[PDB]
RNA sequence: CCGGGCACUCUAACGGGACUGCCCGCGAAAGCGGGAGGAAGGAGGGGACGACGUCUGGUCAGCAUGGCCCUUACGGCCUGGGCGACACACGUGCUACAAUGCCCACUACAAAGCGAUGCCACCCGGCAACGGGGAGCUAAUCGCAAAAAGGUGGGCCCAGUUCGGAUUGGGGUCUGCAACCCGACCCCAUGAAGCCGGAAUCGCUAGUAAUCGCGGAUCAGCCAUGCCGCGGUGAAUACG
């Protein structure tokens, strides 16, 4: 079934197969379900017309999800960046925003090493 | 543990979370136990020479 | 760099504790800080004396304080006029209505803190360390004992390099706990720095 | 995920020299320290010198970066 | 209905001491609830054998507080004569309660 | 009547009274297939009647306490041994020679310091 | 694993209470 | 072992068969110490060599093992400065214990997703004389002798 | 839980026990190799103990101390910042990459410790962190406290997945004078690398390794995945 926007999760139990969609989570999904009545344990394939509409329904109405919420995410982060916000200056300069060492591993943030050269002596160990 | 930071002993932090326990043997500031109000070295010299008493050495 | 003190390693054996008393989490630490300002005093003050140990026991707000002497006679002083000073003198410290016995030393000699004194003394006074060890040990291995020991520290003599003289006699067996043997430190200030000589006394066995 | 509770902090150091000045039409300027104090309304449109640690640096505040607090507008470290 | 508990660092001292009130009633009171062990609490102390450094050695101590019931069930009027001021321990404390 | 005991292992201590019967095993109050629920090991716990055939002769009466489900098994194994032995002290001849007579010293090793667990030591770089 | 906040291992880990893990 | 020769430890016979051998092969399945979860897996295993075959597992599991032996290996040694493989033979405790670990080995290393599936199946392509297991035994032994050239350094 | 019993378990003081003592074989002895009896057998396990000395090893920032040096300051107070920086490199670790596994239910078995202005049962509000109210403890007597792995049942079906939880938006709770720099902890949303690691290299010989969880010191809180202990489950191999 098509949920959320275009959203086509499938052949997968429709708890989890909801997840598939941009802003629901564990959380939601199992929401969802319960106060819309809908055996979790379902595959999608075998949802119902009416199950499937009364899901669409209460998704995309008691929820800001997909492109949405990327827009508004986006939008944050381009907020208190707009400000001499220092949270911001990190998301400019491309580094952590929660206070995390920088020394050392702060690469899922930084992304890929870019090595350079340096010193032999003095066991930089 | 010069004498001007020996005055820990205020009591008159303004703002209490600004005590700090502080040996009182060696006026140690970074391994003060509570229980004796000792640092972890003084605590070890007194111990051997029996000036704490029961204290005696662990051994299992 | 090794080596435990060897009272330390005999506290629940051959040794017992310089104070005795229970306490509770909240009193501990403050029957401490005082309990050893008790020392504080009765050190710079009964120096002289030549005070061995300091035993101190306690109860509800009461004080033993037997201080061990070797010399008791400067310890009383006139009659009575001292050990009266130095207890006014130490219940004014603490209110605790403090007793305060005084012990005689037979035969300090044996005293391994007592020897170490004198040793020290010796070389703030100019005098021959190889010398004084030969003799401490001697004057200790005489007076009875079935061994002792003396290590005086470096820099003898005030010479530029430090070093570690020492000598002794019969056994001093600090392995064996079953034995019994007084440790005794002291310091030596000097012109050229600071000195520490250590000593031994291999008195009992069982 | 940032948080505080029930009576958000302010140091009253400027507060009641903020407002003081509002009493009065408005003004320029405020030398401060406390970068602890957090950015209420009574504030927008004011020029307050937030302390590095080694300088003063003038931060105009405006109508967005309220919930925010002074020092958040003052970096302390400098880079590359 | 006389319960004692004694504590102290000592297990000796505060044994010794301890069957001193079990006789001092042995001849004018129930045959009391004997002298209970109670577990003992230690309480354990790690330092670095040095100063500066070397965490590697540290040295352990240990602060044993053994415990002990003794309970005189009957309280005995004539007991309180020889367990009044008969008493000789150093480093052991004593808490009465009926 | 009913024979006594006692049995130790890996720091955890079993009561064991032994009582004429079918060959029923109160574990803690539980039936023993209760207590020790798809444990492969349990089993092991009542080896010292299979041993002098008997088990169909006997009932068993089990408290435990102290350590783990396992440790426990053991212990069992030796009350269930000590007191078929009060019982007929001509049954320690067939015991022994599988020594179900013997308490297993095996225990937690202490920890020492500067190892990450005892013996388990820390890892050293490019020494 | 020990490491998601939101597991039951997670929690007991973490050595803390919530949705997760409730205090009985 | 530099002092004395070392005693290989008894093992305790199996709770299921009374076999020593058995309880080897389960501690090798064995994973951080869970000796319940490994057991299971193996009777399970031999349950499932009970269904599709009509011999008990006890015995599938001895031809197993026996097939996988091997009875010649190359061991190292240096000499003039190059290495030799010098073929020597394989001591009883030694082939037994290559042959219950490469087992367990070549049956985790299979396609099958339910453990004592794997066990089971390794267990009777063993006895049948294939299987992976018995692979890496032909294997060791083709590595060994075809170096008879070197056998003349008589460990 | 009652009665009332100490026998058990245990608690903790004190003793018993192992000595190559007994048996056979070897030896000249010491002492080997075997057997019996025993809880335990030949230092039964594990600790504390580390000689004369060696690194002109470490520490003047624990303290002590000789000698230089500063004294409206190299002494002292405070607010704020920095010790937490980040193109990079290394050590020690944590969590993983999954099915012998991961979830959710429900259930069982430990030891050590800690607890006044502190553990906090129980009840109520909240998804929760946490908040209210409130019994008991002065602690083998109350509390922390669920042990977890395990077991029983159900779900997931080999996918970067119901694996993994980094990062990043939100909204909150706490401690604290105050959490921007620079605190943990909830809850929603995000859901990154990672399919087991080149050359190299580390640990461990038995209740050890491996694995699971529990406590404590310091401490308002905490950046502890550190450290020092605790007990569950429990291997492989050693020709040489
Ligand atoms: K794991
Ligand atoms: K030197
Ligand atoms: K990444
Ligand atoms: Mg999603
Ligand atoms: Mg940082
Ligand atoms: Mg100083
Ligand atoms: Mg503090
Ligand atoms: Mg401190
Ligand atoms: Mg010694
Ligand atoms: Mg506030
Ligand atoms: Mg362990
Ligand atoms: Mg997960
Ligand atoms: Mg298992
Ligand atoms: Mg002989
Ligand atoms: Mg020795
Ligand atoms: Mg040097
Ligand atoms: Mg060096
Ligand atoms: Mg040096
Ligand atoms: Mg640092
Ligand atoms: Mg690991
Ligand atoms: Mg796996
Ligand atoms: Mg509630
Ligand atoms: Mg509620
Ligand atoms: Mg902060
Ligand atoms: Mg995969
Ligand atoms: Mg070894
Ligand atoms: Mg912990
Ligand atoms: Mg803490
Ligand atoms: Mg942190
Ligand atoms: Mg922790
Ligand atoms: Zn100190």
């Amino acid at each position: 079934a098509r949920i959320a926007g275009v959203e086509i999760p499938r052949n997968k139990r429709v708890d989890v197969a909801l997840t598939y969609i941009y802003g629901i989570g564990k959380a939601r999904a199992k929401e969802a379900l319960e106060k819309t009545g809908i055996n979790p344990a379902t595959r999608v394939k075998d949802l119902t017309e009416a199950e499937v509409v009364r899901l669409r329904e209460y998704v995309e109405n008691t929820w800001k999800l997909e492109g949405e919420l990327r827009a508004e995410v986006a939008a944050n982060i381009k907020r208190l960046m707009d400000i001499g916000c220092y949270r911001g200056l990190r998301h400019r300069r491309g580094l952590p925003v929660r206070g995390q060492r920088t020394r050392t591993n702060a690469r899922t943030r930084k992304g890929p090493r870019k090595t350079v050269a340096g010193k032999k002596k003095a066991p930089r160990k | 543990a010069r004498k001007a930071l020996i005055e820990k002993a205020k009591r008159t932090p303004k703002f209490k979370v600004r005590a700090y326990t502080r040996c009182v043997r060696c006026g140690r500031a970074r391994s003060v136990y509570r229980f004796f109000g000792l640092c972890r070295i003084c605590l070890r010299e007194l111990a051997h020479k029996g000036q704490l008493p029961g204290v005696r050495k662990a051994s299992w | 760099g090794n080596k435990i003190h060897p009272i330390g390693f005999r506290l629940g054996i051959t040794r017992d504790w310089e104070s005795r008393w229970y306490a509770g989490k909240k009193q501990y630490r403050h029957l401490l800080l005082e309990d050893q300002r008790i020392r504080g005093l009765l050190e710079k003050e009964l120096y002289s004396a030549g005070l061995a140990r300091v035993d101190i026991e306690r109860a509800a707000d009461n004080v033993a304080v037997t201080v061990h002497v070797a010399k008791p006679g400067v310890v009383i002083g006139r009659g009575g006029e001292r050990i009266r000073v130095l207890r006014e003198e130490l219940a004014k410290l603490t209110g605790k209505n403090v007793a305060l016995n005084v012990q005689e030393v037979q035969n300090p000699n044996l005293s391994a803190p007592l020897v170490a004194q004198r040793v020290a003394e010796q070389i703030e006074r100019r005098f021959a360390v190889r010398r004084a060890i030969k003799q401490a040990v001697q004057r200790v291995m005489e007076s009875g004992a079935k061994g002792a020991k003396v290590i005086v520290s470096g820099r003898i003599g005030g010479a530029e390099q430090a070093r570690t003289e020492w000598a002794a006699q019969g056994r001093v067996p600090l392995h064996t706990l079953r034995a019994n043997i007084d440790y005794g430190f002291a310091l030596a200030r000097t012109t050229y720095g600071v000195l520490g000589v250590k000593a031994y006394i291999f008195l009992g066995e069982v | 995920p940032r948080s505080l509770k029930k009576g958000v902090f302010v140091d009253d150091h400027l507060l009641e020299k903020v407002l003081e000045l509002n009493a009065k039409g408005e003004k320029r300027l405020i030398k401060t320290w406390s970068r602890r104090s957090t950015i209420v309304p009574e504030m927008v449109g004011h020029t307050i010198a937030v302390y590095n640690g080694k300088q003063h640096v003038p931060v105009y505040i405006t109508e967005n970066m309220v919930g925010h607090k002074l020092g958040e507008f003052a970096p302390t470290r400098t880079y590359r | 209905k006389i319960r004692i508990k004694l504590r102290g660092f000592d297990h000796k001292t505060l044994d010794a001491s301890a069957q001193k009130i079990v006789e001092a009633a042995r001849r004018s009171g129930a045959q009391v609830s004997g002298p209970i062990p109670l577990p003992t609490r230690v309480r354990r102390f790690t330092v670095i054998r040095g100063p500066f450094k070397h965490k590697d050695s540290r040295e352990h101590f240990e602060l044993r507080t053994h415990n002990r019931l003794v309970d005189i069930i009957n309280p005995n009027r004539k007991t309180i004569e020889q367990l009044m001021t008969l008493d000789l321990p150093t480093g052991v404390e004593i808490e009465i309660k009926t | 009547e009913q024979y006594y005991g006692t049995g130790r292992r890996k720091e955890a201590v079993a009561r064991v009274f032994l009582r004429p019967g079918n060959g029923k095993v109160t574990v803690n109050g539980q039936d023993f297939n209760e207590y020790f629920q798809g444990l492969v090991r349990a089993v092991a716990a009542l080896e010292p009647l299979r041993a002098v055939d008997a088990l169909g002769r006997f009932d068993a009466y089990i408290t435990v306490r102290g350590g783990g489900k396992s440790g426990q098994i053991d212990a069992i194994k030796l009350g269930i041994a000590r007191a078929l032995v009060q019982y007929n002290p001509d049954y320690r001849a067939k015991l022994k020679p599988l020594g179900f007579l013997t308490r297993d010293a095996r225990v937690v090793e202490r920890k020492k310091y500067g190892k990450h667990k005892a013996r388990r030591a820390p890892q050293y770089s490019k020494r | 694993g020990k490491g998601d906040r939101r597991t039951r291992r997670g929690k007991i880990w973490r050595g803390t209470y919530g949705k997760y893990r409730p205090r009985k | 072992a530099r002092r004395r020769r070392a005693e290989v430890r008894q093992l305790q016979p199996d709770l299921v068969y009374g076999d020593v051998l058995v309880t080897a092969f389960i501690n090798k399945i064995m994973r951080d110490g869970k000796k319940n979860l490994a057991a299971r897996i193996f009777y399970d295993a031999c349950k499932i060599i009970q269904e599709k075959t009509g011999q008990e597992p006890l015995k599938v599991f001895k031809q197993a093992v026996e097939n996988v032996k091997p009875r010649m290996e190359v061991r190292s040694r240096r000499v003039g400065g190059a290495n030799y493989q010098v073929p020597m033979e394989v001591s009883p405790r030694r082939q037994q214990s290559l042959a219950l670990r490469w087992l367990v080995q070549a049956a985790n290393q299979r396609p099958e997703r339910r453990a004592a599936v794997r066990i089971a199946h390794e267990l009777m392509d063993a006895a049948e004389g294939k299987g992976g297991a018995v692979k890496k035994k032909e294997d060791v032994e083709r590595m060994a002798e075809a170096n008879r050239a070197y056998a003349h350094y008589r460990w």
